């Protein structure tokens, strides 16, 4: 595993002694070696995890995360250098060094085999995010933005660190593989009831659940391009990895201590839905559109099935790739009429055809049509849930309509009708971000022939 | 025990009372702060008698040492804040707050 | 002519080295994890006439 | 190219480079020597070589 | 609240006791030691930004004099943390030996004997 | 009604609101030793009473 | 061996090295007086160091090479065109005066400096004390508002009162009209544009509260246009005064290396000048302030401490 | 003041901190915690002003109660069994006196009145060494003491310590105050886990200790003690400015910075002893603290704030007087979880 986190350290030192004008293409270059270097780690085993050593191990779940993860940094960069450029060279190198700590502590996260070098790390991801949001975004209320998100994060982690500590202290080891083989069921009782609402709750804000999801829209709104992409396609899978992880402890008291949650997350997910129909900023609909998708994706954690897993690793991947691409989209247009009003510029499918066709295709991903993964991971969800209790095809079916809803909605406002009159500095598309959205779709497109990389250990 | 400790010990509680609750001069309280030394002289020299153990007969008088260098400093306080206010009022100590 | 290249192109080494020092890392670790090398019910062997060990 | 005295001119201090290199390399020599020590009275106490 | 402070025969001011030379010494290049050279070099780096100096260039010596003081004493850290563990071991393992009736050896059944309740997932 | 009013209004702001409340409380102290020695003698008391007579 | 309090306590101490003709002189006087050439022939009779008044580019003087820096990266004011448009809804007239008198209390720090250092004597052009006249002209005229004016005596209000007031105070004496005829006689289109009642103002300042406020801790020397030539006549006037007045002779070894510790460190000097009052005059945000800055760093020798910018010629740099 | 002067007051003070950790007599403890007393005052009216007389004043009156009633415990401990040696006390009454007067010489709640005024009232350095130095004796007290506290009101204080910091942290714009918050919080946190394990006492020590001295050199550096003084430091000094907002976070108690170690090792251990409850709301209410923290960085480094004009001339200017020690602070402050095992050489 030090094959892929040595290289990522050397990212630092390598930008910081880069010349003025090769930071962008050096570190593009070398994250993009890291990442088809990461790319080996997807040969599974089967039976059991690949155990490097006693500190990382690498599972059928972490791998596609990790692969993600390495993958979104080249993205990242390529997104950023756009409204980057008139900033001077130190503070360009510090952006770039906040994504590469971002990188770091990810892939460190996604491989830890214990589970308090796992909270010190998914704790550690906030610093670089909170510094990135708070001083590259650009309107005022990227401060309150960043507060939400900080105090919503931690108010949840503390019970989680302090269940951790008991829990090591009770049992003798937090060591995963040593959880698994000696795990013995949760009594019903007021004690184990907190703790496993300690163990949960983190993860549960992170997602995030709907009812703590109000940190989500303003940090994901109020952040810069990079912010976004690394908000949506990353950082909210990492509640699903710790839920993953941490149920396997819980049993037997998640048959009945998940009700209020899964009740929570279909509810919501119609609601955020519904949501999104009545939107005038872009980037907020996209937002609310990831909290239905974690909404589903919690509810596929809670219900503990092997097709729920896989359904739920594949969401996770389609997810963050897809709103990464929803993101770029926006920012693109965001950066040609320096606004986020959907209905400020229309028509951009007679200025910006190519453009159009990217937009066409994320909104084609987003509603999840056949046979991507998108669908793969949902529809086993939904099977999931319908062995779970038949009642629930009816809350799916709404949230799928109201998907293809607003998603075809954000397409025909933003691309089709007549142009706005008054707006004329509207210029062709560049081939960085042609570049960009391709980067983003292609991967998508191809992990439908081998689904199986992203389906998990269940499978 | 005997009546006169608890005498004694009384004394250093109504001293610490009238120190812990203030009237307009600080010099007072100062008084206060000696009082209670000096009941801690008594009790002190009390109890080393009663038991004889004869090393510390010395204590109390390293204790009225350091009482002297304790009123010293009161003093010296009390003279630059009158010297300020013109005046030895506690409530004119308040350009600090919480 | 290579003097100022070099000055300038340097840094590209410093990946490929970090991968090179990672994977040296890698099998240094799995050598401290010898304790049931050929000593598993399941994979227990009878050497060949020349080689030493199992794996490495 | 200054005005004024500007304390460090052309020229290094060299009492003050040479008391720190001194200082390293004294340091680094009495840790090597230190940890040849502890490996020999380890070896040798608990009969190694 | 205090464990290991009033342990028999301990020499108040030592940092290092005799016995601990029974003990293998750190290797030089302990992960740790190379973790407190990193942490002088980025004393050496802060001192040369504080002071409006080239940072990476502008002291070496001083740089050099940093490392080499954090290693320095981080190698009797090391040492005395080490030491301090091999302390508690030892006296755990005591301990343990001679308070047999505090420690018992109970038979352990196989699972094929030992009766575990199910809890269906559904 | 629910994303921008209560939810807003049950956890954020409430917190937001008690903390300013108890903050407001705490610091805004007329910085006179007359009123924090009575304090400290009524602590005293306390403490002599609510613990020392526990044991 | 830098000086301080080791310095202080083994050795160094600053009375041994008073001489009688320390003697901290300022020569004030009205616009266009003959001032800067009695101070300068008062420095060459008397042997002391002499000090030209301190202008928008003073502090460039001191730093670096002594050349002057640009305009928006050093001031950020013009004396022109507060001549030309004293009236300017840019805030050109205070910033200059908040400059001037910021140049002047790091001028006369340096004087403090080396007469505490040298024993040697200063001459000054004006001073802190006398730079007040300037605002209530410009005040008294419309040039400048009453938040200007509080400001200002703020910032004075916490600066100048750790300092000592110099010993003689000399005041040369020209009457309005002769100004004005000086004026006209010098060439300068800008002078040409100052009005009768703006030199009347400062004129009248001078006299009503700088002389008077003086004459209290120090003694006063005041010569007309005419007897402001002989130089020779001023300086015996001047060896023939007895400094019993001020705080001078309260001085001993501890207030002086006080004084001496405060005079150094030119930024614990110009501390106060830079509070957060937010004046829109002297009020710049953050995207001017950063670019400024961003300039400013990449001036010639400005980027790195003075012996460490290796492009105008330090040497040596990997080894200090 | 004369340097020499200032000298030997400064050693004064130590030497009578050395005295209350070597002793082996309570009077002994006593007369050092006197002759720290005695030599103390003089420091914080250093630069003389109304504000330093009466923050010396408030500080010379507090701490004078403190020892009246230490000297008093120390009596009652004698009468009721003829011992003079710091063991464990012998009378729940005078152990009780004994807490109350070494919490009063900590500053912890409800005891708390005096830090914020005293320290907002004195120079940076005179706050630095009062929210540094003042620290060791009483806690080497309380450590040597341990095993006769009552947990209860200890506890007690320990929490009401961490909620009023909060609190009161919360509506400072000043940053003496600020930091004397901050103090008060950390007290409490400390004294939370005395009553289990004194080593936890030593570490959170230690690494508090850094992290004020790293912020109060930051401090004097930029010479501010206000928030929009401190809010002008980007256009001079942005590495300070930069430094300042990593030693907050790390303050803030946020992974993986240094400041996160001893509340976790706080917490585990408490854990141990069957304390759950507490240790949660110690945290979530440490959260108040990370708050104000954030509000300082954001008006000081990850924003910019409108500048001056005359900031241009101080463009030119280097700093005359280099502390030594600030580069070493930061990094301990900053980057030393790693080493987290070497805990054990504290024991
Ligand atoms: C099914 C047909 C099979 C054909 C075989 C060959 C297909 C090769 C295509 C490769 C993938 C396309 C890449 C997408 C990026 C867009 C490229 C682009 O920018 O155009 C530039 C290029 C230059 O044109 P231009 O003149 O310069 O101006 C273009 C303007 O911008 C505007 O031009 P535009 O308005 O014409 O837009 C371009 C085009 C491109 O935009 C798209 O949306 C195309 C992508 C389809 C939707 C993607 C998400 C939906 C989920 C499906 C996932 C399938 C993945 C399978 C594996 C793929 C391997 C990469 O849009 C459309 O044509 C309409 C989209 C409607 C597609 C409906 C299909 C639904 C599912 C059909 C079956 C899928 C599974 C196959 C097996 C089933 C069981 C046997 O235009 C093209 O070449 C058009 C692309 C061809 C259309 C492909 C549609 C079907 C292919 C789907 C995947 C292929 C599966 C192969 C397996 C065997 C079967
Ligand atoms: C976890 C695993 C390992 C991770 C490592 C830990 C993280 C990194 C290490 C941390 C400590 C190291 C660096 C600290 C000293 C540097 C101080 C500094 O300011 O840098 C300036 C300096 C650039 O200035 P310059 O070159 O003198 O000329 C430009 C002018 O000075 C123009 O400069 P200026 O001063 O005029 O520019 C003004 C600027 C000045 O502001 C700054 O420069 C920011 C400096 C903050 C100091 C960091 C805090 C102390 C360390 C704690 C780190 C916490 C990490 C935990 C995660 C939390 C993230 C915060 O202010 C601003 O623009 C406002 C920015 C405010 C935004 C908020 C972000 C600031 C805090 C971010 C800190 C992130 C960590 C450090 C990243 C690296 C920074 C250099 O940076 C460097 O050139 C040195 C960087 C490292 C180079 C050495 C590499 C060795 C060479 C290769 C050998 C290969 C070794 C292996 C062998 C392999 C075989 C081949
Ligand atoms: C372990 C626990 C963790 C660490 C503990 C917590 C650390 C907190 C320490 C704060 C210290 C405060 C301080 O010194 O200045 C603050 C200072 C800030 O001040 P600043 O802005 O730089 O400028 C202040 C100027 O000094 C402005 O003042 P100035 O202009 O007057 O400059 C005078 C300057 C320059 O100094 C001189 O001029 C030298 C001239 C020598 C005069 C000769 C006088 C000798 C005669 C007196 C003898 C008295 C003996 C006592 C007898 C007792 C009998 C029982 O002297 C000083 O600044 C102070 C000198 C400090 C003396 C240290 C010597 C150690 C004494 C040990 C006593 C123990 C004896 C045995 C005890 C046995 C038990 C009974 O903080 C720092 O500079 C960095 C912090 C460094 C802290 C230590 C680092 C951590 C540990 C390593
Ligand atoms: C906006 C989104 C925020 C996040 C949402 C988090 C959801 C948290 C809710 C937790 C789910 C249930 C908690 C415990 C399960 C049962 C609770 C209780 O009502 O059940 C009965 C419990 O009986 C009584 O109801 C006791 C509970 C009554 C007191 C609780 C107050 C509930 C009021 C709602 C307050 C809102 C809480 C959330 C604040 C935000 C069962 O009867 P009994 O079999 O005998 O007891 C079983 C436990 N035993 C085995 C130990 C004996
Ligand atoms: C922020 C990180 C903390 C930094 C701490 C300051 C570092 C600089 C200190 C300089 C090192 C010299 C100190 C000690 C050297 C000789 C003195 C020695 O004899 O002391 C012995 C003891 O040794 C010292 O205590 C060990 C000091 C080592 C401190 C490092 C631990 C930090 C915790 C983990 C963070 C890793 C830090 C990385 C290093 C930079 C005496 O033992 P004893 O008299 O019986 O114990 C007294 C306390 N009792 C009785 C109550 C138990
Ligand atoms: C018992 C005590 C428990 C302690 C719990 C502490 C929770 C930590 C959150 C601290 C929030 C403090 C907010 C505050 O004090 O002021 C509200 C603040 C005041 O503005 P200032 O910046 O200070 O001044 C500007 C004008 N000059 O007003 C605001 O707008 C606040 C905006 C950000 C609020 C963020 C709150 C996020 C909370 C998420 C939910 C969980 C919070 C923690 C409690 C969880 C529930 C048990
Ligand atoms: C930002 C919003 C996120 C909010 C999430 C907050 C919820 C976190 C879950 C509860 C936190 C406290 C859990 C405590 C840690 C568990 C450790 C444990 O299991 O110990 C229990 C201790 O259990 C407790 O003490 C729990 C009591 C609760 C203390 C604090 C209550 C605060 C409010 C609790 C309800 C809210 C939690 C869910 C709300 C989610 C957010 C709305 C039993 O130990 P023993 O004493 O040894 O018992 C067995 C031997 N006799
Ligand atoms: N504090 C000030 N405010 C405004 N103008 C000033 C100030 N100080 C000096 N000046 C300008 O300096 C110019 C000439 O300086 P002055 O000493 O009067 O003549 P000379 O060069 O003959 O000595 C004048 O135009 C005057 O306005």
């Amino acid at each position: 595993m030090l094959k892929i986190i040595i290289p990522t350290t050397m990212l630092l030192p390598m930008t910081w002694m880069s010349k003025h004008n090769m930071i962008w293409i050096n570190a593009t270059v070398h994250s993009l070696l890291i990442s088809l270097i990461s790319l080996s780690l997807l040969n599974q085993l089967g039976e059991n995890s690949l155990n490097f050593s006693l500190t990382f191990f690498s599972d059928s779940l972490s791998a596609p995360l990790l692969v993600l993860t390495t993958w979104l940094l080249p993205l990242m960069l390529m997104a950023s250098q756009s409204h980057l450029s008139k900033e001077t060279t130190t503070r360009k190198k510090l952006y770039i060094t906040m994504l590469i700590l971002l990188q770091l502590f990810l892939i460190m996260t996604f491989t830890a085999t214990e589970l308090i070098l796992f909270y010190i790390l998914f704790e550690a991801t906030l610093v670089p995010t909170l510094i990135i949001i708070t001083r590259w975004g650009n309107q005022t209320e990227r401060l309150n933005a960043g507060l939400y998100f900080l105090f919503y994060t931690l108010a949840g982690s503390l019970p989680l660190l302090v269940a951790l500590v008991y829990i090591q202290n009770t049992t003798g080891s937090l060591n995963f593989l040593i959880i698994h083989y000696w795990s013995h069921p949760l009594s019903n009782s007021w004690s184990n009831i907190f703790m496993w609402l300690a163990c949960i709750m983190a993860f549960m804000v992170k997602m995030p659940l709907y009812g703590l999801h109000l940190w989500l829209p303003k940090a994901h709104v109020e952040a810069p391009i990079a912010g976004s992409m690394v908000l949506a396609a990353v950082l909210l899978k990492l509640g699903g990895y710790g839920m993953m992880r941490i149920t396997t402890i819980l049993n037997p008291l998640t048959n009945y201590m998940a009700y209020p949650f899964l009740m929570l997350s279909m509810w919501g997910m119609i609601m955020t839905s519904s949501i999104c129909l009545r939107q005038t900023d872009l980037k907020s609909l996209i937002a609310y559109s990831s909290v239905s998708h974690m909404a589903l994706v919690i509810v596929a954690i809670m219900i503990q099935t092997p097709w729920s897993f896989m359904g739920a690793t594949a969401l996770m991947i389609a997810h963050g790739l897809t709103s990464s691409m929803l993101f770029c989209l926006a920012n693109t247009n965001y950066e040609r009429v320096h606004s986020r009003t959907m209905i400020l510029a229309r028509g951009l499918q007679t200025l910006l055809p190519l453009m159009a066709t990217w937009w066409l295709v994320a909104s084609l991903t987003n509603l999840a049509l056949p046979p991507s993964i998108n669908l793969i991971g949902e529809l086993f969800i939904i099977t999931a849930s319908f062995s779970w209790s038949n009642i629930t095809i009816i809350l799916m079916g709404m949230n799928m309509m109201i998907t293809a809803l607003y998603s075809l909605y954000m397409l025909i406002t933003t691309q089709r009708g007549k142009y706005t009159h008054h707006i004329n500095n509207i210029k062709p598309s560049f081939t960085r971000e042609n570049a960009l959205m391709a980067l983003h779709i292609l991967p998508l497109l191809l992990l439908t022939l081998n689904p199986k990389m992203i389906l998990g250990p269940l499978y | 025990m005997p009546l006169v400790y608890m005498n004694i010990i009384m004394a250093f509680a109504i001293a610490l009372a009238g120190l812990l609750m203030y009237r307009s001069h600080l010099m007072s309280s100062l008084l206060c702060l000696e009082g209670m030394m000096l009941s801690l002289f008594i009790m002190s020299t009390l109890i080393i008698l009663n038991t004889h153990f004869t090393l510390a007969n010395m204590m109390p008088i390293i204790l009225l040492v350091f009482a002297a260098c304790e009123a010293a400093l009161g003093l010296s306080l009390l003279v630059m804040v009158s010297n300020t206010y013109g005046t030895d009022y506690v409530q004119n100590l308040n350009l600090l707050q919480c | 002519n290579v003097l100022q290249i070099v000055r300038d192109h340097w840094v590209h080494i410093l990946v490929p080295v970090g991968f090179v020092f990672g994977c040296y890392l890698d099998r240094r670790s799995d050598e401290k994890l010898t304790a049931f090398r050929n000593k598993s019910l399941l994979f227990k062997r009878e050497l060949r006439p020349n080689e030493e060990v199992t794996w490495k | 190219k200054f005005y004024i005295r500007e304390p460090p001119h052309g020229s290094p201090d060299w009492l003050k480079v040479g008391l720190t290199l001194g200082t390293s390399v004294f340091l680094w020599i009495y840790l090597i020597k230190q940890h040849k020590e502890d490996v020999l009275e380890y070896k040798r106490r608990n009969g190694l070589e | 609240m205090t464990m290991m402070s009033g342990r028999p025969g301990r020499v108040p001011l030592q940092f290092l006791p005799n016995e601990a030379r029974s003990l293998p010494p750190p290797k030089l290049t302990d992960p740790r030691l190379v973790y407190m050279g990193f942490l002088g070099y980025c004393s050496g780096l802060i001192d040369n930004a504080i002071r409006r100096r080239p940072v990476v260039s502008a002291g070496l010596h001083r740089q050099l004099l940093y490392v080499t003081s954090f290693v320095f004493f981080g190698y009797y850290l090391l040492k005395r943390q080490d030491y301090m563990y091999a302390l508690r071991d030892h006296d755990m393992f005591a301990y343990v030996k001679s308070h047999p009736e505090d420690f018992p050896e109970k038979d352990k059944k196989t699972y094929g004997e030992i009766l575990e309740e199910f809890h269906p997932v559904r | 009604l629910l994303d921008l009013i209560w939810l807003e209004t049950i956890l954020p702001k409430t917190t937001s609101f008690i903390q300013m409340k108890m903050s407001i409380m705490v610091s805004n102290q007329k910085g006179l030793i007359k009123l924090y020695f009575l304090s400290f003698l009524i602590t005293i008391m306390i403490s002599m009473t609510l613990f020392n007579y526990h044991e | 061996l830098q000086y301080g309090p080791l310095a202080f306590v083994l050795g160094e101490r600053t009375t041994r090295k008073l001489t009688e003709t320390s003697k901290v002189i300022t020569v004030d006087g009205n616009i266009c007086s003959g001032k800067g050439r009695l101070a300068r022939e008062i420095a060459e009779k008397l042997g002391l160091r002499h000090f030209p008044e301190a202008g928008i580019h003073y502090a460039d003087s001191t730093t670096g090479d002594g050349k002057p820096l640009d305009v928006q990266l050093s001031g950020n004011c013009s004396l022109e065109k507060f001549y030309d448009d004293p009236k300017s809804n840019d805030g050109n007239s205070y910033r200059l005066q908040s400059w001037l008198y910021a140049s002047r209390l790091l001028q006369y720090a340096d004087a403090l400096e080396h007469l505490l250092s040298t024993g040697q004597g200063v001459v000054l052009e004006r001073s802190i004390y006398s730079d007040f006249v300037f605002l209530e002209a410009m005040y008294r005229q419309g040039f400048i508002r009453k938040q200007c004016v509080e400001h200002y005596n703020e910032v004075k209000k916490v600066t100048a009162c750790e300092y000592l007031p110099p010993h003689v105070v000399v005041y040369v004496d020209v009457p309005v009209p002769e100004i004005q005829s000086r004026i006209q006689k010098k060439g300068n289109p800008h002078e040409m544009k100052i009005t009768a009642a703006y030199l009347q103002d400062i004129e009248n300042a001078y006299k009503k509260t700088f002389l008077p406020e003086m004459s209290e801790k120090c003694e006063v020397l005041q010569y007309s246009a005419r007897e402001a030539e002989d130089a020779e006549k001023v300086v015996e006037d001047i060896e023939y005064l007895k400094c019993d007045k001020g705080p001078w002779p309260d001085q001993d070894d501890r207030t002086f290396h006080r004084l001496r510790m405060l005079v150094q460190n030119k930024l614990e000097v110009l501390n106060y000048t830079t509070i957060p009052v937010y004046l829109p005059e002297i009020t710049i945000g953050a995207h001017q302030s950063d670019r400024v800055f961003q300039k400013f760093t990449e001036l010639p020798g400005r980027k790195y401490s003075p012996g460490y910018n290796e492009d105008v010629g330090d040497k040596w740099i990997w080894l200090k | 003041m004369n340097p020499i002067i200032y000298t030997t007051l400064i050693m004064t003070v130590m030497s009578g901190t050395m005295l209350v950790m070597i002793s082996s007599h309570w009077l002994l403890i006593w007369i050092g915690f006197e002759m720290n007393l005695l030599a103390m005052i003089p420091v914080l009216m250093k630069n003389f002003n109304p504000r330093a007389t009466e923050a010396a004043t408030k500080y010379f009156l507090t701490q004078a109660t403190a020892s009246m009633m230490l000297m008093m415990a120390i009596i009652i401990n004698l009468l009721y069994s003829g011992q003079w040696t710091i063991t464990k006390m012998f009378n729940p009454v005078a152990m009780t006196m004994m807490t109350m007067a070494l919490a009063m010489k900590l500053g912890l709640s409800p005891f708390h009145f005096w830090v914020p005024e005293v320290t907002q009232g004195i120079s940076l350095q005179a706050g630095l060494l009062l929210l540094t130095w003042q620290k060791l004796a009483p806690l080497s007290v309380l450590c040597q003491i341990s095993q006769s506290i009552n947990p209860n009101l200890m506890l007690t204080m320990a929490m009401l310590s961490i909620l009023i910091g909060g609190w009161g942290g919360l509506n400072q714009t000043q940053l003496r105050k600020i930091m004397a918050y901050s103090s008060i919080a950390h007290m409490g946190w400390m004294t939370a886990v005395l009553p289990y394990n004194t080593t936890m006492t030593i570490l959170n020590l230690l690494i508090y200790i850094t992290m004020t001295l790293a912020m109060f050199m930051l401090l004097i550096h930029s010479s501010a003690t206000t928030t929009l003084s401190l809010s002008h430091t980007w256009n001079k000094m942005p590495v300070i400015t930069s430094l300042m907002m990593v030693t907050l976070l790390s303050m803030g108690g946020l992974p993986p910075l240094s400041g996160f170690m001893p509340k976790w090792m706080i917490i585990q251990e408490m854990t141990k002893n069957e304390s759950i409850i507490m240790p949660t709301l110690m945290a979530m209410t440490a959260l108040l603290n990370l708050y104000f923290y954030m509000r300082l960085a954001y008006s000081s480094s990850l924003t910019m704030f409108p500048s001056t004009n005359n900031m241009k001339m101080k463009w030119q200017f280097e700093h005359t007087k280099q502390m030594k020690l600030l580069p070493t602070m930061i990094v301990l402050s900053t980057l030393v979880l790693p080493m987290t095992p070497a805990l054990s050489s504290l024991n």
